[PDB]
Parts: structure tokens; C-alpha cells; sequence
RNA sequence: UCAGAACAAGUAGAAAACGUGAAAGCGUGGCCUAUCGAUCCUUUAUAUUUGCAAAAUGACGUAAAUUACUUACUACUGUGC
RNA sequence: ACGGACCAAGGAGUCUAGCAAAUGUGCAAGUGUAUAUGAUUCUUUAAACAUUUUACGCAUAAUUAAUG
RNA sequence: UUUUAAUUUAUUCAUUGGAAUUUUUCAUGUCGAGUCGUGUUCUUUGAGAUUGGAGCACUAAUACGUGUGAUACAUUUCACA
RNA sequence: GAUGUUAGGAGGGCAAAUCCGCCGAAUUUAAGCAUAUAAUUAAGCGGAAGAAAAGAAAAUAACUAUGAUUCCUUUAGUAACGGCGAGUGAACAAGGACCAGCUCAAACGGUUAAUCCUUCGUUUGGUGCAAACCUUUCGACGGAAUUGUCGUU
């Protein structure tokens, strides 16, 4: 929701459309008068929107309102912010790669020695 | 008071008079058969402290156990496996000599009796000598008495053979309650089994 | 091992198949247990199958805030209630010889609870009709009509369950009442720093006392 | 699950290579026709099966409570919708309203006959007839594992309180009963097919 | 279910998908983790850098409880109040909410994120990060140490 | 880690006396027996040796005695206790 | 070299501190291309960095205070590991 | 080069544990009601329903040998 | 049929014994030894200067004791037994 | 102390899935193998019960503290151990199931063993058609017991 709000911050009254789910954010204190079309609203998010005196539109509704999508703004969530994506790319072992190794837990005993510090053979 | 005094005396052990007595007693034992009934406890106070009571069905038995490690039973000294398991001669038994003593008497000698307890008595370099307190679970004197009667139950057959006498409790490592004993508490084997147990769930 | 998968840590190198318990019996077992409980209740006509446990605070820095039922009431609490341990045992209450009180407030709470329980309870005479007063702690034996009335009413199990948290976590407070000067982090860190020396001092004090 | 030692209770071992026979383990000794024969191994008469079935296979499947609830809701919705019900196979051509609501008097019916009559009156005569027809001997070995007859699934009567409904509908083929409080998705959507014909008491509703 | 298993799809091919020249033998690369640091060293290097060797201090008796301290950032502090109450608080600059962060099941307050300006917050907790405390104060709030 | 019995606990989670605000709520016969035992049994050889060492009188001698005790009984504390007892006995004898 | 992993050997720097020269400069070894070595373990250096799991040990140090389970405040706090 | 006289039946990537990505679905800063209880639940009922008129997991914060 | 709840009827007279609290005195009792423990050997343990056990050698203390409080040790606290 | 076909009794063997002691491997894994791993497993031997074993703190904790065992959910694949390789690997807390405590020894009681048992009995009951049981209190004649039974806590 916070992200949505941020996005909407420039142009008002136009309708943000999100082709996914919208979740609420406890980190936000205020919610502006938002008109949002989504595939899914989490209940709490929906409630928040309602409170804001806003509007929750489903995709069909949006279509009905704006068959050419006039005055609409497409928004996406952060895709590569997913935990899976953190393991991808260059594998940990290749220099300067920022990928999370698949490990059991965290702490000293777990993948923090040889090849992770100058002091144990090599680093990274 | 008398019993306290004798306890105190027995604490000394190495003090001349006590020592002499011990020497005498061990000498006497060396002569007597390996298992032999005794007329009366030679350590009455000690017997009392354990399970002994002055009742008809209570018997004291004296038993001699050889000291030292137990050579690992094999044809010739050779072991036929990995080096880690190859040693003999310096292999120790998991049971106490006391436990062994109680076992041997309780078994083929006194199958009818029930081992209640056992105490130390005396030793030499060859043998440790124990007096074992036993009870007849069929004697009415024992059957009636609400204190003791428990031993009359069938669950107490050959306690000595299941490590349920004090000595058994010791070597089973039940004596030391605490974090020192986490691994063995309902029973070592039982505990191990529990730990192994993978619980799947019909639902899963 | 191959590809980017987690390193295999499946402890199945022993004869594990020898010790697999599948709980096909779970629900049915539960049902059986329930039935047994019911039977027990029936046997103990009127009386509740559940025994009184005191509320107690959980150990460790992490469960400290929570309160749960402990087993047994402690002699002191029994005394406060105005009850003998044996008497308590005979009735609904669990007693704990080993438990000790270091919290006066806690003790008070426990005694209050005990009192409440006592108030709630009505005692059926040991021999019929013959109404006689209890021993040490046990209250009084009521008449027959009263007993009947009680029976007719539903036996509550509210006391045998632990009292849920008081709630707060949000309370209004005035802005003028706030203290703008209290570096809490600073205080913490200072405290941490000063620990060892404080401990030493305490030890010294103890030593002094011992003489 | 197949028994644990099935096919493997034998001491059979392979004769090795130089006897002009395959190297599968062979039953030892002589005199018997069994002696000399292939032992265990899935390909062998009297052998163990490939991966013998075991009790520790996952039988049950945990489903999100929420998911279950959702499913139930969906089923209910389907039941409400006439078309869906029709599709599901129930003979609903002669019923006015398909969210079927009936008076609390139903909860108190005491006689199967009476229940049947009521059903007929409602319009389910055809459905009842169909149900009657549809008790038939199952194709296959099911016949031998206590699944002799197959019967189609008729209406589902939902009630607030049992004052006879349970017993009065018991014995009518395909008719199922349920308390509003504990609705079963297995019953509301048999075979995972949406839109069972539900008859609701007003109280139940 | 078995019907949608690849083996069923490969059923009429000879090698069952496991290669004609290089067959499918039992445990080729070794058993379990096997030649980690020998024939499978490269894999270890590339996917599991710091696997081998031990680092740092032993800790013979841990007791994770002693060290348990669930964190919350200030950013999420005002969220901990219901919407209507929050609104009320916003309206009334005169009164500041106390928050028992421990009662909500958290042991440390950290300072990741903004707090609404001017609005004073009273924060009850066991631990605070300097920055979080500073943030709280800047907004006219107090931290009250609890135990 | 360490706490004090007197004084309420500072409402901090760490440091000395840290913790919650909750206010806290707070022979002859034997000797005779021992004497009797002594009369009966006397001492044990090691004990006698220790006594002798003590009698010898110097700091070095005392140290030696202590060492001997440690060797015999095991554990430093026990040995120390034994030594103390022996010293007491010696003193009594002197008196 | 290469997986564009490591080690190793280099190349370019940067922050110190210097050496040399009048100075620009040059110098992080040998004019360049070879002369070498993981985990674990051991060993010895480094450090206002730590721990040894309820605590303490420099130090009742510095102030106070009264006889004591007193109150503050100090980067420096045993052996061994 | 090896295997195959012929025919019929049987005859071989399976099942579980944990991890993974893929995709489906529900919910979503949460989520999963774990054991266990409760029921006007009891042919099916070993399931289905319900969850006490701050349990724990994983996730929401990382990092350091470490007091932190 | 099995038992086991509820409901029903107990009422009188005899005194031998016991019990729980509650006052106040007086008593500070007792509390398990070739046992714990240490050293050493072997085994076992996730137990790491040894987790338990065992063999052998040595061999204790009296509740101000002595045993835990997961790094050996000394001096001393404290907490729990 | 022997001894008795003395009077009255008991033990032995079979059966094991769970159960409790002992005793005790190796294949195997480590792509070899020797420590490890298999495994405190199989086999061996001995012993019980409807469950066994465990159990009423020489416990954990460091809290505002918990309070016998056992079992489940969990901690946790964690602390730790491990040619620190392969691998192995708990416990406290927390949520439950169930919840039960106790008696010897020692202290005390000598204006007295107040105890206990064998045998022979004696006379009210309750059932059952019988067979039988079930209880009731009362003494003898023996013994055991002062090297210590019973009461008291
Ligand atoms: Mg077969
Ligand atoms: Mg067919
Ligand atoms: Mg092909
Ligand atoms: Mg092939
Ligand atoms: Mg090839
Ligand atoms: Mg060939
Ligand atoms: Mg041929
Ligand atoms: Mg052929
Ligand atoms: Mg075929
Ligand atoms: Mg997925
Ligand atoms: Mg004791
Ligand atoms: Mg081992
Ligand atoms: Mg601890
Ligand atoms: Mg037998
Ligand atoms: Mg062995
Ligand atoms: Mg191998
Ligand atoms: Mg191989
Ligand atoms: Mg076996
Ligand atoms: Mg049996
Ligand atoms: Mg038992
Ligand atoms: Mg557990
Ligand atoms: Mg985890
Ligand atoms: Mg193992």
C-alpha cells in the first residue's frame, strides 16, 4: 500500500491499476484518497482503503470504467526482491557475487570459513 | 546410638583396630565357599541402612567376586575385526563387582529368594566380598508386613538380573540425576529408541 | 552431491525403518481418551475430574512475562488460604512441598485464587445427611436441598483454567507528563559497563556480612 | 502394506556364473520343485514385489483450514445456483426455488415414508425414482471388498436440530443429512463436483 | 500422482531417460556428500564457499532463551495500534500513546524507518538501539525501560 | 547476572540487580561420638604422617603436608580441610 | 593459468611512514619471463577487540559516608585455555 | 561380437525423510491450529467441523568468534 | 448379567483410641562410607583439560557439611539441591 | 555349621512383539582406509509384566523464576562432537496428555516387644442347589525377635 501511495504521489484522481495482490503496510500512518484496481486486495488493505474514503475496483469494474484504460497507471510489485531471486545470478564462489548460498541455518558453524575469509584459504 | 557408633568405626577402616578386623574377616572368607549363607549380618547397622530387617524371611548371604578387568571372550587372544575393537585384557565390564556378586547369588543359588540389597564387607587383591540381603517372598512374615510386602510382587523377580538393585541403578547411571544423565533416564536403550523414533503423522 | 542444492543432512544412515511410528491411531486414540475421561467423571459423580493448579510465572528471560498453571500450591499459600496441606490434597487442590515464594504479590494472588476456589466449592458430607465441619482447612458440609440445587446448576470449570492476560499494551498519557531527558540506551550501556564492578562490590558486602 | 518379509524369507543365493543359468539367487537343497528356482527379485515367481508398499506412505493430506472453508463456501454457492445443480445431475426441472428452504417442521419428521412423501410433494419425485433405479452391482473386484452396490447421490438435507430428520431420511437411497454447524465438503460436492441439491430448514438457513 | 511422473512418459524408450552410453549406476559420484574437497571440490567452491573448516569461539552450553530478543523497527510501532485509535491520536496532539512492546512480544526496539513528525510516542521496552531512542526523542517521545 | 537481596531490582533488563519491580518476601553428642571413635581407632597412617609433618613446623613442611593430603584424598579443598583438622588436633594435643 | 574458482606470480594504484636525488622522479625486492602449497593442527606475533555461560580476582582505586549487606564514579582486572 | 529354440503369464526410476526450483491455490507482515482439547461427532466417521468466554515453526533484520 | 454413580433413613446410647490445625514452652536433633571424590586406565557420550559407567590405586567431609551451576585451576561469593 | 524322603513351602522349563540387564560384531559410509561410521545395532546369554522401565530432586534455571517420572508437539538438525571429513547430535525452557505421593535408616518410646509367624483351634455371619468362597475376634502351645520388631516423624 505504501508503495502504491508513493507512486500515486505525483498525479492524483487517476486510477492506479495493479495486476496482482495489494497488501497493507503498518508502516504507513496516513492513507490518501486512492482509487485502486487490483486482482486481489488483502482484507486489511481493503479496509484501509475504505477508511481513506477511497475506492477498491476489480478488473472487470476497471474495464467497464475505462475500456481504453484512460487515466490509468499500471504498477508492479518488486519482483527481484523475492527470496528465491537472492540465490540466483552468479553463484557464491564467483568473486563479487551477492547471492545467498543455500544453507541449513546461520552462524559460525555454517558456511563461514574456507573461502569466506582471507584467513581461511580464500574469500568469496 | 550404638548403630551410629559402629558406622563411625566403620568409616575409619584403615585405622588399626578396624583394619585388623577386616584382615581377619577376609581371611575367614577366603576359606568359606564362594557363596555361603551367613547366620547374621557381619555389618548389622549397614544391613539395616539398606533393606535388612529382623523378620523370619530375611536372609543374609556372603559372596566372593574376583577382582580385575574381564578378558574379552574369544578363541585365543585374537579379535577378528577392525583395530578399534582389537584390544582385550584392558576391557572393563559395565556392571559393578557388587552387581555381579548379587547376580550370581540371586540366580542359580537363590532363585526362590528375592535380592533386596547388598553391601561391601571386605576385600583382598584377589576377591571382593559382599554380604547380600535377600527376602523370601513366600514367607507370610513377609507377605503380611505392609512395609516390605512390595518385594512379594511378581514384578520383582530377579531384580538383580535387570540392574534394579542399588548396584544396577548405579551402573545404569540412574544414581546421578541431572544434566549429567540426560541420555539415560527411563532406560539408556529406551532413550536411544525414543530418539531414533521418526514420527510421521497420518495427516502429515 | 550436485547442482546448487542445500547440502544433504538427512540422518537416515541407521536402520531407521526398524523404528517408524505412523499415527493412524491419532484421532481414534484421542476419542478413546475422551471417553475414558467421561467415564472417570461419571464415576466421580458431581466432582470435577480436574485439580486446582496455582498460576505461576514462567522462568527464563523469554517467558517471564507469561503466566501459566504450575503444579502445586506451596505450604505458605495453603496457610494463607487457611488450609492444611493434607486437607487441600483430599479436596480439589494440588500442593507443592518443593515450590518456594520470593514474590509477595504472587503469593497474595495465589491465596486470593485459593479463597475464590473455596468460595465456589460446596462440600458433600462423608456420611450421608450428618452435616459436620471440616478439618483444619476444609469448609462446611451443607444440607441436602442446597446440594440438590447446586447439582441442578452447571458445574463450572472456569477456575481450573488459567486467567488470560490483563491486556494493556496501549494506554493514554499526557505530553506534559513525558520526560524529554532520559537517554535509555545510554543508561543501558552504562549499566552493562558497570556490571562486573557492581558484582564485585556485592560479593565484598556479602563477605563482610558473613563476619 | 505387503508384509515386511514377503518374498525374502528364503535363504536362496546365486550359484554364480559357471553353471549355465542366470545369476538370480536360487533356492538351495533338492527334492522340492522349489529347490533350484529363482528366489526373491521382482521378476521371480514367489519373489518380493518391486517397491513393496509400506504403512509409512503419506495417506492423509493436510489442507489449509482457510482453503477448506473457501471450498465449503464455493460448494454452498454452487448448491444455491440452479444451473450448477442441474449440471451436477440432479433432476431439478420441477422445482420452483433451488435454494430450497423448508419449514422447521421437517426436523421433527419421524417416518421415512413421510419424508419420501414430502420429497415427492416438493418435486423431487423424479429424483427419488432415479435414486431407486441406481442401486446396482459394481463392476470389478470391489464386489469382494465390501463395496458391492453403487448408488448415485441424491439430495442433501441440512438441519439446525435433530428432532427426527436423521432417522427419517436414513434408509432413502442417496439422501444425506448434515448439521449446519458441521458441514462436510465431501458431501456438499461429491466427487469434487459442484452443486449438490441441498434442502435447507429455515432455522438451518 | 504416479500417472504424471516422467518415468511413465519415458516407458517405451530403452534407457528410461538415464543415458545409453553413461548408464544409471548406483551411487556413481560416491555416497552422500562424498569427495567434498577431492573429486567434488569445484562444486563445493562454487555453490558452498565457506563450507569447510571451523571458525570462531565454541559455546558449550548455549541456551537460546537467554539471548532471545525479537526486534521491531520504529517504522512499525504506530502500526501496532488499531486504525481508529491511531486516527484519534493523530487528531489529539495533546495525548501520547504508551506502547508496551514487550506485551506485544518484542524484546528490542530498533530504528529502521520514519515516525510521524511531532506526534509523541511513549515506548516501553527492554532494549533500544541508540538510533531508535534518538528517533523517538526527536519526535518528543520517551523510552521507558522495562524488565 | 548477580542480584542483591536487600533493595528493589532496577527496572532494567541488564546489569547488576536488573529485573522486575516485584518486592521480595525473604552438636555435643556428635562431638562425644567423634571423641569415642578417636579413642578407639586412633589415626590412619597417612593422617599420622601429615600430623608429623605439621609438628615439624615450617612453612615448607606445611606445604609438603598439604601436597601429601591432596595426593591422598584428591581435590585441593578436601585436602586443605584435612590439613586444618590435623592442625587443630595438634593444637589440642599441645594444650 | 581459468570454472574466467583458488593458490601462485605479477600489473596499476591508493592511505601510511620513509629511502634516494638538486630536482622531476624512482623504489611494495632481484631487467623481464620459473624458483612453489588448501582445510585441520601446531607455533609465535598483533589488539583501549573479546569469551570461558550465576558471579567475582587490577582495587574496598578515587571521592564521599559511618561501622554498614552504605552512595556515587573510574578504557586499562588472576593463572590457564 | 554377445543375448535370443518357441509360447503364455510375471518382470524393472518406486516410496518416505528433508531441501529446490517450477507452477497451481489460499491467505498475506504474516502464515501454518502442532500436539491436544470441544462437540447434539460416531454404518461411512481412523473425517468432517470447531479452537478455549503472547504455544512453536518459518518469515518480519542484519551482522560479528565474540560481551554484543 | 457386569459395576457405579446419583437419589432414600437414619436414629439413639458406651467410651477406648487417634488426627489436623492452634497457643505457649524446649530441642536444635537426624539426614545412608571402600561411598562420594581424586589419579589413572578402558569404554560410552553431542560432553569438548573426560558425560556416564566400569577396573585398579588412593580414600573424604558432617549440614557453616558436599554435590550440581557444561574450560583445567587457585581464593571467595551466591543460587539450587 | 553340617545333616534329614522331617513339617510346610519356593526356584528350574516353555513363550517375546513391546520391555529390562548384560555381552557384543562385521558387511557398510567415508568414492581407498586405519580414527570415525554401521552401532552403544544383529546375533549370544540372562530376566519381567499387561505393560515393563522410569519416578518424588545431591533437578533446572539465573527468571517476576520453575518443581517426581513418562509420553507427545517443540527446542533442533540447534549447542556440541567429528582424519572439524563422511557423518553424528542432545538438554533447559514453552504448549500439552496425565497428574500422586510416599517409608525405611537415623532422632524419640524401657513403669518392660507395645511386634511378627507356624500349628491346633473356637463362633457370629453373608452368598451358592452343591463345590466352595467371603469376612468377623479370640485365645492357647510353640517359636522369631535385645546383633532391634512395632509405634512416633
Ligand atoms: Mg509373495
Ligand atoms: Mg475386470
Ligand atoms: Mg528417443
Ligand atoms: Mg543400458
Ligand atoms: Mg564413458
Ligand atoms: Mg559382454
Ligand atoms: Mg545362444
Ligand atoms: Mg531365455
Ligand atoms: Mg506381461
Ligand atoms: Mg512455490
Ligand atoms: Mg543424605
Ligand atoms: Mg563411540
Ligand atoms: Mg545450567
Ligand atoms: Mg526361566
Ligand atoms: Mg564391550
Ligand atoms: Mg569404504
Ligand atoms: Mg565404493
Ligand atoms: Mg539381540
Ligand atoms: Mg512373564
Ligand atoms: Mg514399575
Ligand atoms: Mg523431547
Ligand atoms: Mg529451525
Ligand atoms: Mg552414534
Amino acid at each position: 500500500l505504501s508503495k502504491l501511495q508513493y507512486h500515486m504521489a505525483n498525479h492524483p484522481n487517476d486510477i492506479a491499476v495493479v495486476v496482482g495482490s495489494i497488501t497493507d503496510d503498518k508502516r504507513l500512518f496516513s492513507l490518501k484518497q486512492l482509487k485502486v484496481c487490483a486482482l486481489r486486495f488483502t482484507e486489511t488493505a481493503r479496509k484501509r482503503i475504505e477508511d481513506a474514503g477511497g475506492e477498491c475496483l476489480t478488473f472487470d469494474q476497471l474495464a467497464l470504467k475505462y475500456p481504453t484504460g484512460k487515466k490509468c497507471v499500471l504498477l508492479r510489485g518488486p519482483t527481484k526482491a523475492r527470496t528465491a531471486e537472492k540465490h540466483f545470478g552468479k553463484a557464491p564462489g564467483k568473486p563479487k557475487s551477492k547471492a545467498r548460498p543455500y544453507v541449513r541455518s546461520k552462524g559460525r558453524k555454517f558456511e563461514k570459513a574456507r573461502g569466506r575469509r582471507k584467513s581461511r584459504a580464500y574469500k568469496k | 546410638g550404638a548403630y551410629k557408633y559402629i558406622q563411625e568405626i566403620w568409616k575409619k577402616k584403615q585405622s588399626d583396630a578396624m583394619h585388623f578386623l577386616l584382615r581377619v574377616r577376609t581371611w575367614e572368607y577366603r576359606q568359606l565357599p564362594v557363596v555361603h549363607r551367613v547366620s547374621k549380618p557381619s555389618r548389622p547397622d549397614k544391613a539395616r541402612r539398606l533393606g535388612y530387617k529382623a523378620i523370619q524371611g530375611f536372609v543374609i548371604y556372603r559372596v566372593r567376586v574376583r577382582r580385575g578387568d574381564r578378558k574379552k571372550r574369544v578363541k585365543k587372544g585374537i579379535v577378528h575385526g577392525k583395530p578399534k575393537h582389537q584390544g582385550v585384557h584392558k576391557q572393563k565390564s559395565t556392571r559393578n563387582l557388587k552387581s555381579v556378586a548379587e547376580g550370581k547369588v540371586g540366580k542359580s543359588i537363590c532363585g526362590n529368594l528375592r535380592v533386596l540389597n547388598s553391601y561391601w564387607v571386605g576385600q583382598d587383591a584377589v576377591y571382593k566380598y559382599y554380604e547380600v540381603i535377600l527376602v523370601d517372598p513366600n514367607h507370610n512374615a513377609v507377605r503380611n508386613n505392609p512395609k516390605i510386602n512390595w518385594i512379594c510382587n511378581p514384578v520383582h523377580k530377579h531384580r538383580e538380573l535387570r540392574g534394579l538393585t542399588s548396584a544396577g541403578k548405579k551402573y545404569r547411571g540412574l544414581r546421578v540425576k541431572g544434566h549429567l544423565s540426560a541420555k539415560s533416564r527411563p532406560s539408556i536403550r529406551a532413550n536411544w529408541k525414543r530418539r531414533q523414533l521418526i514420527k510421521l503423522r497420518k495427516c502429515r | 552431491v550436485a547442482h546448487n542444492n542445500v547440502l544433504p543432512n538427512v540422518h537416515l544412515h541407521k536402520w531407521w525403518q526398524h523404528r517408524v511410528r505412523v499415527n493412524f491411531s491419532k484421532n481414534i486414540k484421542k476419542k478413546k481418551r475422551r471417553l475414558l475421561r467421561e467415564k472417570r467423571r461419571k464415576a466421580n459423580g458431581g466432582t470435577p475430574i480436574e485439580k486446582l493448579h496455582p498460576i505461576v510465572h514462567c522462568p527464563t528471560q523469554r517467558y517471564n512475562f507469561r503466566t501459566r498453571l504450575g503444579k502445586g500450591f506451596t505450604f505458605e499459600e495453603l496457610k494463607g488460604a487457611g488450609l492444611t496441606p493434607r486437607a487441600a490434597q483430599t479436596i480439589g487442590i494440588c500442593y507443592d512441598k518443593r515450590r518456594k515464594n520470593r514474590s509477595e504479590e504472587s503469593l497474595t494472588k495465589n491465596v486470593e485464587r485459593l479463597l475464590k476456589y473455596k468460595n465456589s466449592l460446596v462440600m458433600i458430607p462423608l456420611k450421608k445427611n450428618k452435616a459436620k465441619k471440616g478439618i483444619g482447612g476444609i469448609p462446611a458440609d451443607a444440607d441436602k436441598n442446597t446440594i440438590k440445587e447446586f447439582r441442578n446448576k452447571k458445574p463450572l470449570l472456569s477456575i481450573f483454567k488459567k486467567e488470560k492476560n490483563t491486556k494493556p499494551f496501549y494506554e493514554t498519557i499526557e505530553v506534559s507528563k513525558i520526560d524529554k531527558e532520559f537517554l535509555a540506551y545510554k543508561t543501558l550501556r552504562r549499566a552493562k559497563l558497570a556490571e562486573r564492578r557492581k558484582n564485585c562490590r556485592q560479593q565484598k558486602k556479602d563477605i563482610k556480612f558473613k563476619s | 502394506a505387503v508384509k515386511l518379509g514377503a518374498g525374502y524369507e528364503t535363504s536362496a543365493e546365486s550359484w554364480g556364473t559357471g553353471r549355465a543359468v542366470a545369476r538370480i539367487p536360487r533356492v538351495p537343497g533338492g527334492g522340492t520343485h522349489r529347490a533350484g528356482q529363482g528366489a526373491f527379485g521382482n521378476m521371480c515367481r514367489g519373489g518380493g514385489m518391486f517397491n513393496p508398499t509400506k504403512i509409512w506412505r503419506r495417506w492423509g493430506r493436510k489442507v489449509n483450514l482457510k482453503e477448506k472453508r473457501y471450498a465449503v463456501c464455493s460448494s454452498i454457492a454452487a448448491s444455491g445456483v440452479t444451473s450448477l445443480v442441474l449440471a451436477r445431475g440432479h433432476r431439478i426441472s420441477h422445482l420452483k426455488e433451488v435454494p430450497l428452504v423448508v419449514s422447521n417442521d421437517i426436523e421433527s419428521l419421524s417416518k421415512t415414508k413421510e419424508a419420501v412423501n414430502f420429497l415427492v410433494s416438493l418435486g423431487l419425485k423424479d429424483e427419488v425414482n432415479r435414486l431407486v433405479k441406481s442401486k446396482k452391482i459394481r463392476a470389478g473386484k470391489g464386489k469382494m471388498r465390501n463395496r458391492k452396490y453403487k448408488i448415485r447421490n441424491g439430495p442433501l438435507i441440512i438441519y439446525e436440530n435433530d428432532n427426527g430428520v436423521k432417522k427419517a431420511f436414513r434408509n432413502i437411497p442417496g439422501v444425506d443429512l448434515c448439521k449446519v454447524t458441521k458441514l462436510n465438503l465431501l458431501k456438499l460436492a461429491p466427487g469434487g463436483s459442484i452443486g449438490r441439491l441441498c434442502i435447507w430448514s429455515e432455522s438451518a438457513f | 500422482a504416479t500417472r504424471f511422473k516422467k518415468n511413465r512418459k519415458k516407458r517405451g524408450h530403452v534407457s528410461a531417460g538415464h543415458g545409453r552410453v553413461g548408464k544409471h549406476r548406483k551411487h556413481p559420484g560416491g555416497r552422500g556428500k562424498a569427495g567434498g574437497l577431492h573429486h567434488m571440490r569445484i562444486n563445493f567452491d562454487k555453490y558452498h564457499p565457506g563450507y569447510f573448516g571451523k571458525v570462531g569461539m565454541r559455546h558449550l552450553n548455549l541456551l537460546k532463551n537467554r539471548t532471545y530478543c525479537p526486534t521491531i523497527n520504529v517504522d512499525k510501532l504506530w502500526g501496532l495500534l488499531p486504525e481508529e485509535k491511531k486516527k484519534e491520536f493523530s487528531e489529539n496532539k495533546d495525548i501520547a500513546p504508551v506502547i508496551d512492546v514487550t506485551r506485544k512480544g518484542y524484546f528490542k526496539v530498533l530504528g529502521n524507518g520514519k515516525l510521524k513528525h511531532n506526534q509523541p510516542i511513549v515506548v516501553k521496552a527492554r532494549y533500544f538501539s541508540s538510533v531508535a531512542e534518538k528517533k523517538i526523542k526527536a519526535v518528543g517521545g520517551q523510552c521507558i525501560l522495562v524488565a | 547476572g548477580r542480584k542483591s537481596t536487600i533493595k528493589p531490582a532496577t527496572g532494567i533488563a541488564v546489569g547488576f540487580n536488573s529485573g522486575h519491580v516485584v518486592t521480595k518476601r525473604n552438636s555435643k553428642r556428635k562431638e562425644l561420638i567423634k571423641d569415642v571413635v578417636r579413642e578407639i581407632t586412633g589415626f590412619s597412617p597417612y593422617e599420622k604422617r601429615i600430623i608429623e609433618l605439621i609438628k615439624i613446623g615450617t612453612s615448607a613442611s606445611t606445604k609438603r603436608s598439604l601436597k601429601y593430603a591432596k595426593k591422598k584424598l584428591g581435590t585441593h579443598k578436601r585436602g586443605k580441610a584435612k590439613r586444618e583438622e590435623i592442625q587443630k588436633v595438634v593444637i589440642l594435643q599441645r594444650r
